[PDB]
């Protein structure tokens, strides 16, 4: 197979230069199991994917709700002893806590010892979010901005 | 067992159609009739992290004439927190052991629903956070709308100033979309506008606003103008293009209004009301003001009692 | 089994734990090249490394020295239509330019618009900078922050 | 053309012995007989956006001296740097322009070595960037050790002070790690220690350092006693603990010394050089800082002219 | 005695095609052969109440380059002025009975003019009274501009930034309106526009100019593109809204890029001009700060000297 693992997880249809940042962001080098990132490879309809190959080893909630909002492209598979087990796409959750950062200067999360929370709204246009302290909500765009 | 008993009094969206009319009802019964040890033995918080008259004295009072104690401060600048550098978690935990209700001032946006998330069983009410919610002038311009008008459904509501940094104006236009048929006018600088966040939900509830340049645009069809102050104090520098006040309402403007039409203010007013307006019949922000007891005394009383009978 | 490569570079032998470390301090993801990297793989030689190979791309001579600051047992590959033309190998670079942050505070580096450069110097046990400006010497180390 | 003509001076650690030695030689000849019109037409920049009674003065008196102009400014608060917000970059880009030398003293280590990257062909010499370098104080300073004990080799050299901000002993060190057989004692306290790259510099040479806590413990054996002032404005306010002089030398002190002797202080002084041994043959301070003419003029005569004088 | 002997240089408005062609003349000459002594026995003041690097340095060194002295001040803070509250009237009528020109920087538009009613038969040179005048500013551009694209006349000149606060702008748009056929757009914003009275001087003499909102617009067509800095210290807080450089100059732009052409900046340059344009063929701000040491003696020279140099 365009490279093989017993169980673990096959991330693929990640858009060019977002797998590096999600090695980044799900700490996936705090591991010792054997990986493969194919970076800048194909995709016919869009040219070029990255893939990430993470032996023995599956996503939690979290990642995967995060995947939702970074990558709503990309296919999650589950492969037990080789078969593909499942092979799942995402779908925006609720709410995501923990890692977004609000825009709002003077938002309260910013100073106090509190994990964040956003709502998300899917605007035809776009992905609402809200911010759980401020009430503010904004493009995901405005707030994805790394 | 009523259904504000126990709350945290925090955004207008967390309160319900009838939340709001079951407080109104409670205030006029008060205002009719006062309670004066209603909240005997119960000891409260005054939390003001920001400047005050009206917010903290009306609420201050309204405890007294329930027989509430209240203890509290009117600015961190002698707090711990202000001077020994504690977090405001951690003395919204500590005062929540002590009193029975916390009702709080807060120049952050977002103060309040994190006070909450450590005040264990204490309610939290806000007295405003920032340029967010203010629910406890809401209740008090809603129960004066209905003084005035008779009605909280069906009416042209013009809000004229600064619509952007204005938590009042916030609170307010997310109560009245509770009721039917309110027609809304928006009057502010553009750079000092509504938050799209509460257009859209405008929109989403097919309620009809607009905006205009003039005051005389729509003085001729509306039932309540409400006037606000430019909040200096919140202002980016970008902003300070924007610190006098745009649109300033003169008794001469009133010309050719509605006779049942009052002008609101939630006060401190700067130079946007010439003072000409106060001697008119229209002039109505300091009755407005004085109707901040009745509905705080509501307040206190349904969240701290388990059953009104009055 | 990672990939087969036309033309480039192939650094391979990179101690299992840099090659991430290594793709993010050197710019080599920011590429529209095909990579393909191998985190966590059996050598024998070393339990475990890391590899990484960037299609049609070659390293210079200081660029490749610049990698002995983070893994000397490196072997850059160097690899012309499957022949493997090169086997580059690091020594320590006399100075390593525009991709350090001077640890002193009060150095001109931070405020004036001038790339960063050290002389790198093997001293006793592990390899010390000396800022160009300042003239601090600091252990590799502590260069590499925190 | 000479060794030094065109040659920016930036720190001691790029100079050989050989290229200090020809501006002692030069200075011995300047002090003997004058050279008024040595530079008669050239412009020097004098560039402090740091404070200076001794660098300043002595620099621009030297200048002068030899028949050079002088522009600049001894502070930066009405530079365009100062209010206007340029980078020094830009600073020295347009004064390389105009002048046929700059002299420069900054508040950030690197400041010279950052010019010279933009004063194009100008030579910059550096009047002290922040702590690290200071090169023409140890031009002064050799010239007044070999002035007083007659050689720059095989010298007990004692610092005692603030090595650790001490730009002048990280110079002086590094110029006399050059002569043979030179021998440091360096009495700091800990935090304020010889910083550890100068005794690298020093092993590495085999040159015999050793830290003391007393300048008794010093006294008979040295012959150079280098004192320093707490470079009060360079400390973390963690280093606060030690502002005041640990080690404050007295007259009575002296009683156990060498009578060839000399206590050299880069001034200013404020504690520890008591006023009492002012009036003893060591004391040498005062004639260490005339000493800053010659060398000074010496200096610029070998940068801005190609014939090495006489 | 030649056209500008003893003649006040105050503003761009007061002098022809013909005086500011003398100057350029001068300068040609005074690059190609020094005049060391051209001054030598004047005492010029350099008198600074505002902030400077390039006027008053590049002033002070063209000075000392023909012979004379300078006395002054960079900083009123120390002078009577500054201290024991005298009027600029009297600060000019002592100095007057001292030097034999004066050079004035000076926060006030206007102040130079006032200062020429009490500087008796001195000379007074504007070095910038506010927001009005730079006229020796305007002599070295009209310098470079000609050596750099070999005419004054028939330009296509773009000045990009703030052209309300902009002195230098004001006389360089009234010296280029008196050579022929010259086109100009100005890409501000509304905010800090050019003057209108500056535009009507303009459609008076029928000189083609035009408002923009791009550098991309105008690069093809552009010789001169003339950038400026935010007068920050010179806005109104109702104007803060635009501190930042609208338009900001990168490289890239520079792709459309006639051959010719030349970007010029008065300098400091805070954000708008990139340092990567520092590489390109174009960039040319630190070869125009060089002039003004020419054109700023090429002036001095004939105010001070009746015979036309050579
Ligand atoms: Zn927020
Ligand atoms: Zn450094």
């Amino acid at each position: 197979g365009v490279e093989a693992i017993k169980r673990g997880t096959v991330i693929d249809h990640i858009p060019a230069q977002i797998g590096f940042k999600l090695l980044s962001l799900f700490k996936l080098t705090e591991t010792d199991q054997r990986i493969t990132i194919g970076l800048n490879l194909p995709s016919g309809e869009m040219g070029r994917k990255d893939l990430i190959k993470i032996e023995n080893t599956f996503l939690s909630e979290d990642q995967v709700d995060q995947l939702a909002l970074y990558a709503p492209q990309a296919t999650v598979n589950r492969i037990d002893n080789y078969e593909v087990v499942g092979k799942s796409r995402p779908s925006l959750p609720e709410r995501i806590d923990n890692v977004l950062v609000c825009p709002n200067s003077n938002c309260i999360s910013h100073a106090e010892p509190v994990s964040s929370s956003f709502a998300v709204r899917k605007r035809a246009n776009d992905i609402a979010l809200k911010c759980k302290y401020c009430e503010k909500e904004f493009s995901h765009n405005v707030v994805l901005a790394n | 067992a009523n259904p504000l008993y126990q709350k945290h009094i925090i955004s207008i969206n967390d309160l319900s159609r009838d939340d709001l009319n079951l407080v109104l009802a409670t205030a006029a019964k008060l205002k009719a009739n006062p309670q004066p040890e209603l909240l005997k033995h119960k000891v409260i918080a005054s939390c003001f992290f920001e400047a005050s008259t009206r917010t903290r004295l009306s609420f201050q009072t309204s405890m007294h004439r329930l027989g509430a104690s209240v203890v509290g401060f009117s600015d961190s600048a002698n707090t711990s927190l202000g001077k020994k550098g504690e977090t405001l978690a951690d003395t919204i935990s500590v005062i929540s052991t002590y009193v029975d209700a916390i009702v709080m001032r807060h120049p952050q946006e977002g103060a309040a629903r994190l006070a909450t998330e450590f005040s264990g069983n204490v309610p939290v009410l806000n007295a405003g956070d920032g340029s967010n919610q203010h629910p406890t002038q809401t209740l008090l311009d809603l129960f004066t709308i209905q003084q005035t008008e008779g009605r909280l459904d069906n009416l042209h509501v013009a809000m004229v100033g600064d619509l952007k940094y204005g938590r009042t104006v916030h609170s307010l236009t997310q109560a009245l979309a509770k009721f039917d048929g309110n027609r809304f006018y928006f009057i502010a600088p553009d750079a000092l506008a509504m938050p799209e966040y509460i257009l859209d939900m405008l929109d989403e509830k097919g309620i009809a606003w607009s905006l205009h340049s003039s005051i005389e645009e729509v003085m001729a069809e509306v039932d309540i103008l409400y006037m606000t102050r430019v909040q200096k104090e919140r202002l980016d520098p970008s902003e300070y293009a924007n610190v006098k006040a745009q649109f300033v309402l003169r008794a001469s403007d009133l010309h050719n209004a509605k006779a049942n039409m009052k002008v609101l203010h939630p006060l401190p007013r700067v130079d946007e009301i010439a003072t000409d307006v106060d001697k008119t019949p229209h002039a109505w922000y300091f009755q407005q003001a004085g109707n901040g007891i009745f509905a705080r005394q509501a307040l206190l009383a349904l969240v701290l009692n388990r059953d009104l009978v009055l």
